[PDB]
């Protein structure tokens, strides 16, 4: 390996190789300033980023050795072995020459020494201790470590002379830097674009994108070697990749009808901030974050958090109301912050919360446990969406039917600031164009005829409509027939009632002329 | 001659802890 | 398909590894191979070490320990290295990786030495299991084993019939095709035992093989529309949806045989099942049903009959407490664990109810349950005929009477019916044999219309 083969990671990569190099190329420069190197690094991130990839790449392009220390490899039930191993460990390092030492997953053995019982964690912890610092505890030898969590360690190895340097290993230029450098060795193809790639591969760490090259490249030999010059004219398409990409939701502003002006709204919102970061910088302002929905059930609100969620490169996570809550004491607060923690660690990310009614309830006064509890995750809820945060790139869309009972803290401008209200035959026109997309039809059906019989449905009831005339169909089979739709339509239900329309109504007006 | 050796190194013991419920 | 899919493994990176270069893809060389005890992994691994010329160190499990281990390991790959493109195989990993929650010393080796091979290699290896849970992830991550197996017959065993027995004075009147259809379940090492207690039989015949030998060596070793669409519908929707394309679960109630008809799924359809109770299933109680889904999942098709649904969905309305709430987050997971189901992966939910009131109808919505199976004198009869096959009846007996008498009844309780037959024909039994303490082998050997006039009275 080499430093060639590492992207994305540049201005971390640049730092550990400086560090690093700079005592090794010539220590005549810390002579002269008279000071020592720092002797330590701490990697962190999610497990599969390039992190001892970097360390080996380091290793190989200095003069140094790398040798490899496993968590749970050196770990025994043996007492004063593991002891033994790590000493036996260094003194092999520190014999032959200055090396890099990658200790990978301290985590496993570094429990914080008040949380476990075991005396072994505790022994091997006071070992590691007393090598990394003490009487001529280090001459020329550098340790390098890796955790995904970097809390559940001691704070004597967090300490300056052990690991004085904490790096952060967590986009899309590096993204497209590791397909360039993973397909060097394999001629592909001339139409294959890599944009594409870069953009619907949002959410891969790193490591996954050589399985996914390495994928794509087995599965092109072996749908090429059914039958079967030969190695002319060999290497991978875009359908092998797609196919690859099969083996996080399939919408692109189609499948929505109607609702032309939201439509626009959203994609303006959220694809702005994200293609011209140079003008808000210019302008010296941040983007809106908020957006809430509210009216009937089945109008569309998850399609069109959806539809903008996926010309975008962000994620999508999406958690409903009631599926976070528990019966223990702070766990649902603890899944809000982990849910937030994992929204804003993958940046740009849209989060959609799914009945808002169910979470924030309006919390004033109740008198119960069950009041406590509301209490808690609202406040919880209030402190994640605007609080101590840097707010780097966060899109929370939120989604209820019944808004009047919610607290007015979370529906205040930089949390929800936009209240948007989702409420027709030519809409409906445009609704079941959009669901009829491939399907095969008959030139005498008129979709006019079906949608100027809705007079107050939902897309819910569309649909429904739409899976009995298929499955009217599929029954005649074992192109779709106008006497399917005929015989669907009768058998209509309507569920939305019309007070809520009442109500829905009522609170458009009031918060119109607000 | 041959010679034998004695060891005795340790265990693993089993832990109950308390959860606390909010309804 | 397993073995059309082990053979373009074992061939195609093993005899043009230059065209495999060619494509620049080098990923192919590691195969695992799981599934139930007795299908013939070892038999393709046999197969595929007879079938090339190649080098062959096999290496099993526990065979590897006496700091050794890790030289043996060593050992073994730079000989497979050393002398040509070849293949190892690691029979029963399960021994050799603990699933790692001086074990972790050899994985840690076995884990840089199957990372350690580049293009010039040119070596894959095989690998052998019983269970499919015991074994790392970092084992089974992208570079050393990610193209697993899943080798889940007669003719096969009429081979091996033909490989074993061929090696002896056998006999002249035997048809191997009837101890080929007549044994199911044998797997590899039991028809070798066959065999062996065949020759043991003949050689204790003529002290004091022919077929005979053979057969007691076998036999001493180890409605009608409603069950016709029913099991018709399910067969055409388990089908090749090219017919679909061009254009899943179902509920019964009733007061009469719906878990009898839910057995009678699970035993002969040829598909996969999983079953469980109705409050078997109480984050925890939400975690139950999505390991449940997901064990179905994984092994598709399968079979999902929810028994008594009444009591898990409850219609979650509003009931204000701890037991709303948590009847609130079952019938939540459960709706949107089972609308994620596309047309792939083809699970089929099964319910069965007593009352059919009380379920909820956002889980009798079109689009995730929609069939409505409603659910007599014959199939009473029939019933009756079926429990009391393996029974020494009465001659002078007819069921017809029990099938007329008993109008509303139900399988279960005609199973009681049979049962207190039986104990108060076993009750006679004992009191006749103390009373004895010459007659037959039995004073009752046949359970009498008495038994059943008496067994009746209290059902
Ligand atoms: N930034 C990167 N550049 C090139 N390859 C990478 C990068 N990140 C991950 N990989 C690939 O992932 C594979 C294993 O990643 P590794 O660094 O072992 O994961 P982890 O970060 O958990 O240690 C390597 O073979 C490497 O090719
Ligand atoms: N405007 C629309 N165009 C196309 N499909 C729609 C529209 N509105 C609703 N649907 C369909 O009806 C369903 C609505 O579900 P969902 O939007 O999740 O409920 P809610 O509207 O309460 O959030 C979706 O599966 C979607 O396909």
């Amino acid at each position: 390996v080499g430093y060639d083969d590492i992207g994305g990671c540049r201005k971390q990569m640049a730092q550990i190789r400086e560090m690093v190099e700079l005592p090794l190329r010539h220590p005549q420069l810390f002579k002269a300033i008279g000071i020592k190197p720092p002797r330590g690094v701490l990697m962190y991130g999610p497990p599969g980023t390039g992190k001892t990839l970097m360390a080996r790449a380091v290793a190989n392009e200095t003069g140094a050795f790398f040798f490899l220390i496993n968590g749970p490899e050196v770990m025994s039930k043996m007492a004063g072995e593991s002891e033994s191993n790590l000493r036996k460990a260094f003194e092999e390092a520190e014999k032959n020459a200055p090396a890099i030492i990658f200790i990978d997953e301290i985590d496993s053995i570094a429990p914080k020494r008040d949380k476990t019982n075991g005396e072994v964690e505790r022994r091997v912890v006071s070992q590691l201790l007393t090598l990394m610092d003490g009487m001529k505890a280090r001459s020329n030898v550098v340790v390098i470590a890796a955790t995904n969590r970097p809390n559940s360690i001691d704070p004597a190895l967090r300490r300056f002379g052990r690991f004085d340097r904490e790096v952060d290993i967590g986009d899309a230029t590096g993204r497209l830097e590791v397909l360039r450098i993973h397909t060097k060795n394999m001629k592909l193809a001339d139409d294959v674009d890599l944009e594409a790639l870069a953009a619907e591969t949002h959410g891969y760490v790193g490591a996954d994108i050589a399985s996914l090259c390495s994928e794509a490249a087995m599965q092109q030999i072996r749908e090429k070697m059914d039958l079967i010059e030969v190695l002319d004219s060999l290497g991978v398409t875009m359908d092998n990749f797609r196919f690859a990409l099969g083996n996080s939701v399939n919408v692109t502003w189609d499948d929505v009808g109607g609702l032309d002006e939201i439509k626009e709204e959203l994609k303006e919102t959220v694809e702005y901030p994200v293609l011209h970061p140079d003008q808000y910088t210019k302008f010296g302002l941040s983007p809106s974050k908020g957006v809430l929905f509210y009216g009937p059930p089945g109008t569309g609100k998850t399609l069109l958090a959806k539809a903008v969620a996926t010309e975008v490169s962000a994620n999508f996570i999406s958690v409903k109301g009631p599926e976070l809550l528990s019966m223990w004491y702070g766990e649902s607060e603890s899944n809000i912050r982990d849910i937030f923690d994992k929204a804003r660690a993958a940046a740009p990310t849209v989060v959609f919360l799914d009945e808002l009614d169910s979470i924030a309830k309006a919390r004033g006064g109740s008198l119960g446990d069950a009041g406590g509890a509301s209490d808690r995750v609202v406040n919880q809820l209030l402190t994640e969406m605007d609080g101590m945060n840097a707010k780097k790139n966060v899109f929370v869309i939120g989604a209820t039917n019944r808004p009047d009972q919610i607290d007015p803290a979370i529906l205040r401008p930089g949390r929800l600031d936009q209240l948007i209200y989702v409420p027709d035959e030519n809409a409906r026109l445009s609704i079941l164009n959009a669901q009829l997309r491939k399907t095969p039809l008959e030139p005498g059906l008129e979709l006019t005829a079906i949608a100027k019989a809705t007079q107050g449905f939902s897309g819910a009831d569309l649909l429904y409509i739409v899976q009995r005339a298929a499955k009217y169909a599929i029954k005649d089979s074992i192109y779709i027939t106008k006497e399917h739709f005929a015989e669907a339509m009768k058998t209509a239900k309507r569920s939305v009632s019309d007070a809520e329309l009442r109500r829905y109504e009522a609170y458009s007006q009031q918060m119109k002329a607000s | 001659a041959a010679a034998a050796a004695a060891a005795a190194a340790a265990a693993a013991a089993v832990a109950v802890a308390v959860a606390v419920a909010a309804a």
